[PDB]
């Protein structure tokens, strides 16, 4: 997702990270086994370098992985 | 308890009193120093309006104290519906959503996140409504938002205590409610030494919020229906937290930041700190 | 865009369940007006540029003083604009009869009204009476259901308009 | 949710038993009046501002306090929230009235409007006193439209009356 | 419980704003086909018991086994049971043919249906087999769109059983 | 989302015209196939079930080696991701057959699908061919009902195969 | 949460004392039993679905009217419940009885189930009564296993019952 | 009230059934125990005074603070209170031991009290362990008197046991 | 629930007293007493069914006009209820026997004695009758205590019909 202007309001170093994603981290809410979303099987976001380990670990212990990272400027 | 009659054979508004009782007020006819009996520490009667100054006064005469006065007709009245609530509803918002469909996630998020509270229209945010629906924001991070902004601080935040604010906070981030006391003493903590921003984070981080309407979901009530590793006492308390459909959270009102949730009634489903 | 036949597809959707008797018993339900409206659009269709031009006079009648100089009524430019503006009024209308749903009058005339209007100083007041006369007008075209379809998204203008 | 239909079933669910010959005739003749009902429903959603607009204006001739500072309606931000207040309640009864039962009225606005009221210092008097004044406009509409076959509507505008006390009575 | 009409409400109320012409067109449809749903709903309530004989009576043939002993469908209790059942599944479809929608079915007899099943070892193709003898056999009492509804609504439950 | 209707008028949005007479025509008359499109829905709605349960049949009768260790429809888990896949898919084709628009079925269901099951190493060619064989048995029951007047539905089926085929090339 | 070891340390804190060793000699004890501990929850877990199948049936054998229109259990979606409810409280027990400490169980599961309970409308004494069909059939196996070497598992036995009977108490 | 005859006969009653043979041999054989019982009884009631007089002794000695400026036992007045609860739980206790059920002494006695205490600001903890002094003191009487006819009453003793420590733990 | 255990109890609780050698006494009493009780609460409980056929059938016999049609003796509904009714009765004395007080009797049976029996119009007197013949047919299994015990309770209900 391209940053249209510095999405977070609290204000730090951004960095763009590029994720593989599994069914978990964004299930649909359907019945049945939950599929992540075809459209997007790599979501991508901006954080904050405060933020940005929280969610790589978040990330790790849900399947997916980080395809890249990139400076969010 | 419940009140059998809104009103007494004469004309007469009953009004349900909450005292303390006290050793003078009633006593066993028992030899040696007197008890009230110890199941009704806490008395509840009804009296009409007319003999109600002179109840509360004898009441507060004796070491009796008042703990609360509630009139008849508001007490005797139906638990809340649960009708809306059983089944939340849920929304989702996809990729490539149109017009409408953006708008909708956005009024249901703003319902959920402010309870019905209201908001108006130079309150709402168009900054971070811009940023969905040309992408970018996820509707966790909308949500993140939301919860960062003064407009939630204000109502939720910086009237009530942080005790308060913690179930508040897990009502609208989560439809669950509090279970027992550790977790309102690890948000208290948290928020001490990271302060408010990081409070917010650790509700939509969690992975209970992930499992549940992870992302790109408005979040629905988890609580009034079952759910994993949750306190059979919650499913009580999420009535108290919730009342009614057109009942807010509000500061606006008399004392309006108070607790749903008695502290005693978290200690019940778990104790150990 | 809001329709009948759009919305129980997207409820189904979400639901992530097959199209089941409910919901076609509603699409049936549209399909089966459609006579009826596809008609009503016929008729505004055709008398549309009448329908405008009275409107336009209508509102300079209803607040004479807009055609004073130094007002917004005055001048051939703004007069250009009213008529545009209100024409516009009218082709969503038309679509949306067509449609079988609000959808399209929400979309490109209701969402964002408001601002618009504060930030250009249009006062709701005069695109009412136009819709107003038209309405009136409109209500000897038609008749019977026809009529009705037409006054609904008429007013339905009207109540976001106001 | 509930409405007409669904509520006869229920009950029958409970008895365990198909539906009574004589409870159909209740739902035959209520799909007969539809068409009525309908354009009842139309004649209020197409009033809807007006009908809000005009009650106001006379709720706040009689009680010029509340307009007043220190009264319930003023400052301005306080008017907006009585004015919307009142624009739900409206919402609401029409539903009811689609629906042919009272409950999403009772269950989605009336349960707990009271006690919020009172929470907040509202007078629930006056706010009573409104859903009347809306309630008699709302008919003038119902009753007296154009370009509508002529016919009796006097039953839905019964039913119409009720829900609007209903709403008057649990909110007083 | 999900009808037609409880829908548009729905639909209406989470949008926060008038039931516009959009629902009433959807709310119309429902009407209209009642008068073929009640129809049907006249057909089955009378021939009820004839049609739930006939359906455990089929089961038993399709599956003989079932009535030896030290099996399910043996002793009068299982077979009481059967009876039962089936009344129900019949019962509820009425229903939801009167209710226009498939509210009914949904929450009586689809919600939990699985587990149930699960749990007392009762084999959804049993089930299955009454529900298509029994389409059958109201293929002959009914017609038109009265019949289409019918099925409709049978054939829900096996989509939901199977 | 769109549809038949919508996409009319948006076409003429742009123009910034009353829509054609001619255009009109298009919509007039698709109304009047709205009967026969609405139980062609109904048709495949109503055997759902079974045209999945024929097609998984087949295609792994065909593909002998997706069930087999290694495989991509083993072990449990996997098989049940498959039969749920080609479900949903025709749940949207369906979706589409009643809106009279692709539209619907691309966006929320057949974009970025190639993709997906690259990345997970699910053979495409072998989805399509699924995707194909529902679609025969669909028309199957489209095309050939019982207690529906007599006429003639090609002008539907065959829609309704394009919207199969759609899917089809989109996912191969 | 707590445990009969975290327990004796808990009191001991409290006299703020190290352990008597006449309380080491309760652990030490404790200690060796649990091989026969062990096998006695195996035996539950191993049997679960049974157990509850079983105390199920015979539950609606006698309380008919569950299962009548009107009743708790009717319709399946009820049902269901109630089959779910029976296993957690048949795994908290288990828990329990690992733990070798009843705390787990109550105040996770009973501290609020009465009160759930009434709410619903769910008669809390059926309820108390399944818990007991449950306990027989589970001691039942607990104390009749296969290829276990042969012993007195009576200590256990008994201290099982009474993790169901509180259940059943505080349920009631 | 209720005691462990009564008990058996509610249950029995909403079986609907007459009283099980099983179940008679429970009540038989508390008969047969009844002398010992009694005795048992006998002697609390017998040492009350000295039962209390001790376990407070020790209490004292124990927590300190209690009885100093600030502390629950001080001044007069409350120790006298103090004094007074002790021996009303004792009274429960013994009634209890007569009838052969917790029942009693759980619904007078036990039912709400914890909280009391609580909102009194009395100390839960110190409470519980008066409670337990006293019951070492008792069984001491109980396990050693002089002129009964020598036999085992351990039975009872524990019973007795049990009955202490339902008062401990719900005071705590 | 009245026993004599219960009542010393209630008596020692109600004065604010421990249990003191009085009560002991009398608690001292009832066990002494439970032999015989128990002894004639097996015996009842095992002729139960040959009492109640006996029972039911002499009232008829001592009130015939109840067997004709249209009175309460006729039909078996209403014979059914009146067995029902006397099994009541002696499970309850059972009870009583057992748990040596009149407790139970008073509860279920004697308390709203009055007022049901009006209301459904049951005569006092059938009950008596079934009770005395029970009395008489007890009067030959039982003997010495035992028996002196079956009587009081049975009279005790007796008493409170009457
Ligand atoms: C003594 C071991 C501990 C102690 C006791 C204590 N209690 C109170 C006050 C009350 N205690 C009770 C208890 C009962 N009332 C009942 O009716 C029953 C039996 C049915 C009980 C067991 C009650 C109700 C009171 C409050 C009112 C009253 O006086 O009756 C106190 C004094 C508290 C005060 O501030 O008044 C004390 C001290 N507390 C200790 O210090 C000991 C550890
Ligand atoms: C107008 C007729 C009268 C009036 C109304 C009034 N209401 C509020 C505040 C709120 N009222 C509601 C109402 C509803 N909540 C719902 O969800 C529904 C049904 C779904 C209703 C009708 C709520 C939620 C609030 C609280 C939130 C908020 O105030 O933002 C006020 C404002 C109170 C204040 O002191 O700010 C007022 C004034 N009061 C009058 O004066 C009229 C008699
Ligand atoms: C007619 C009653 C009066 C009038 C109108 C008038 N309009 C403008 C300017 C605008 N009007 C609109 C309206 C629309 N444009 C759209 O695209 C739509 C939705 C499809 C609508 C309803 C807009 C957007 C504008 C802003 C600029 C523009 O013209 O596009 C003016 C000019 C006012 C100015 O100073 O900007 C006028 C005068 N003219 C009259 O004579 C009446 C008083
Ligand atoms: C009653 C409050 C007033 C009134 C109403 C009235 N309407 C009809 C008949 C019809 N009205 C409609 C309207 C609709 N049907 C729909 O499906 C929709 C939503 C899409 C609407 C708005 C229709 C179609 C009919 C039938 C055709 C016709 O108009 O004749 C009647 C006649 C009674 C009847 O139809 O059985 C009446 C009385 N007219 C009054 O005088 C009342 C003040
Ligand atoms: C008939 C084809 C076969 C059969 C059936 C059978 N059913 C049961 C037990 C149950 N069946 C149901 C079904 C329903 N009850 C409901 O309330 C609803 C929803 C409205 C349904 C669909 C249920 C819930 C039960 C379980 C509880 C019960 O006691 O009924 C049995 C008995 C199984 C058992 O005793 O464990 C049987 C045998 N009997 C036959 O002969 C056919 C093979
Ligand atoms: C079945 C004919 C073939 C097959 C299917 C299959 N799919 C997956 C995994 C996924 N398939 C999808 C498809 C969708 N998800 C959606 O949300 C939608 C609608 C928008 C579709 C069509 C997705 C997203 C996944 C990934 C996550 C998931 O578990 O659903 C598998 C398992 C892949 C794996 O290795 O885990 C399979 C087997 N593949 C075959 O082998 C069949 C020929
Ligand atoms: C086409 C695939 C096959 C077929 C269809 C067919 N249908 C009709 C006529 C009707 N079909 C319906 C069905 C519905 N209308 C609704 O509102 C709903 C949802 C509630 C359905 C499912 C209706 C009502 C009609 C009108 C007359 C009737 O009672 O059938 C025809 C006849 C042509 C026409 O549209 O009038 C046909 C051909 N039958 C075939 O032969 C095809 C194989
Ligand atoms: C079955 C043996 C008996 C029975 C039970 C019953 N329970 C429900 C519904 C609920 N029970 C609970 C309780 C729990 N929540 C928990 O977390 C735990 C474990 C710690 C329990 C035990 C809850 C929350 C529900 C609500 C479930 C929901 O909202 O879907 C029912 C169904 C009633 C209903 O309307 O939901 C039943 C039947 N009652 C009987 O009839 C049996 C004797
Ligand atoms: C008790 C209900 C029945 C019973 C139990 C019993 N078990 C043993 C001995 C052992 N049980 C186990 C089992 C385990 N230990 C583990 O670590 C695990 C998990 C991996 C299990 C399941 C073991 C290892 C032993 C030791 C060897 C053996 O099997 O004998 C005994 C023997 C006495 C003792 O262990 O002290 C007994 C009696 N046997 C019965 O007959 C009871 C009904
Ligand atoms: C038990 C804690 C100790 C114990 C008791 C014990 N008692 C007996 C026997 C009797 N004790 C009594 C007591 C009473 N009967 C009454 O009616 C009353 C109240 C007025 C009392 C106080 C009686 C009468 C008997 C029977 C005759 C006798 O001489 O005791 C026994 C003997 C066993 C039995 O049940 O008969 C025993 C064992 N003895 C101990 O050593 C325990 C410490
Ligand atoms: C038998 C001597 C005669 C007789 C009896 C008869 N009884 C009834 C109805 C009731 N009888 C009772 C009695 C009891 N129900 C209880 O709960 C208890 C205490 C536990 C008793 C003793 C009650 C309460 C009823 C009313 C409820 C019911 O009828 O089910 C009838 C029915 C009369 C009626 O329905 O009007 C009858 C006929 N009939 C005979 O054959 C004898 C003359």
């Amino acid at each position: 997702s391209v940053l249209t202007g510095d999405n977070q309001q609290r204000g730090s170093k951004l960095f763009k990270i590029t994720i593989a994603l599994s069914p978990t981290l964004a299930h649909h809410p359907w019945p049945g086994l939950d599929t992540h979303e075809p459209s997007q099987s790599s979501y991508s976001t901006i954080v904050s370098l405060e933020r940005l380990l929280p969610e790589m670990t978040r990330i790790k212990r849900n399947g997916g992985r980080i395809l890249e990272i990139t400076e969010g400027e | 308890m419940n009140v059998l009659t809104t009103s007494s054979q004469r004309g007469g508004k009953l009004f349900k009193v909450t005292m303390t009782l006290s050793p003078a007020l009633s006593h066993h006819p028992w030899p040696s120093l007197d008890t009230y009996e110890p199941s009704q520490n806490s008395y509840s009667v009804v009296v009409p309006l007319d003999r109600l100054l002179a109840e509360m006064t004898y009441i507060k005469n004796k070491g009796g104290r008042v703990l609360d006065i509630s009139p008849a007709d508001l007490e005797a009245l139906g638990p809340p519906d649960i009708s809306s609530v059983a089944i939340p509803l849920k929304v989702e918002l996809w990729a490539k959503a149109d017009v409408s469909d953006v708008q909708a996630a956005i009024v249901a998020a703003y319902k959920q996140i402010f309870g019905n509270t209201y908001v108006l229209e130079s309150e709402r945010l168009t900054s971070a409504e811009s940023l969905l629906r040309n992408g970018s924001i996820s509707v966790r991070e909308f949500v993140r938002l939301l919860a960062k902004s003064e407009l939630y601080k204000e109502r939720f935040f910086f009237c009530t205590s942080n005790n308060r604010f913690t179930e508040l906070n897990f009502k609208h981030f989560l439809g669950r409610a509090p279970y027992n006391q550790s977790e309102i003493a690890a948000h208290l903590d948290r928020y001490q030494t990271f302060g408010y921003d990081a409070e917010i984070d650790s509700y939509i981080d969690s992975d209970e919020y992930i499992q549940a309407f992870g992302e790109n979901v408005v979040p629905y009530y988890r609580g009034f229906k079952s759910q994993s590793g949750q306190t059979v006492e919650s499913f009580n308390r999420m009535f108290k937290l919730y009342r009614g459909d057109a009942g807010s959270d509000t500061n606006l009102n008399l004392q309006g930041q108070k607790r749903r949730v008695d502290p005693k009634n978290l200690l019940r489903s778990g104790r150990g700190i | 865009m809001k329709t009948v036949i759009t919305e129980v597809i997207a409820s189904a959707d979400s639901q992530g369940r097959f199209l089941n008797n409910t919901e076609l018993q509603a699409a049936n339900g549209r399909f089966q007006r459609a006579t009826a409206s596809m008609e009503a659009a016929r008729a505004l269709t055709s008398n549309a540029d009448s329908l405008v031009k009275g409107a336009v006079q209508e509102v300079y009648n209803k607040f004479p003083y807009l055609t004073q100089p130094g007002q917004m009524g005055y001048g051939d430019t703004n007069q250009a604009k009213c008529a545009r503006d209100i024409s516009h009024y009218l082709r969503f209308i038309t679509y949306s009869l067509v449609a079988g749903g609000t959808g399209p009058l929400d979309d490109y005339i209701v969402a964002g009204l408001r601002e618009v209007n504060r930030t250009f100083n249009l006062s709701p007041s005069w695109y009412i009476e136009a819709l107003k006369h038209i309405k009136g007008k409109v209500g000897s075209q038609l008749s019977g259901q026809p009529l009705t379809e037409a006054n609904a998204y008429i007013d339905y203008c009207i109540n976001a308009l106001s | 949710m509930q409405d007409a239909f669904t509520k006869a079933i229920v009950a029958a669910d409970l008895r365990g038993s198909f539906l009574s010959e004589q409870e159909l005739n209740q739902l035959t003749n209520l799909v007969k009046e539809s068409n009525k009902r309908l354009d009842a429903v139309n004649a209020i959603t197409g009033n809807a501002a007006e009908i809000i607009s005009d009650a106001a204006h006379k709720l706040f001739a009689e009680q010029t306090d509340l307009i007043r500072p220190g009264g319930n309606a003023y400052p301005n931000r306080r008017m907006a929230a009585c004015l919307r207040d009142m624009e739900i309640i409206l919402r609401y009864v029409s539903y009811a009235l689609l629906a042919g039962d009272a409950s999403v009225l009772e269950d989605r606005c009336l349960n707990g409007l009271k006690e919020t009221y009172v929470a907040l210092g509202t007078p629930t008097r006056s706010v009573a006193r409104a859903v009347q004044l809306m309630k008699e406009t709302a008919i003038g509409y119902v009753n007296s439209p154009s370009g509508v076959t002529r016919g009796d509507c006097s039953a839905l505008v019964n039913e119409a009356a009720t829900y609007f006390d209903k709403a008057a009575a649990s909110i007083a």
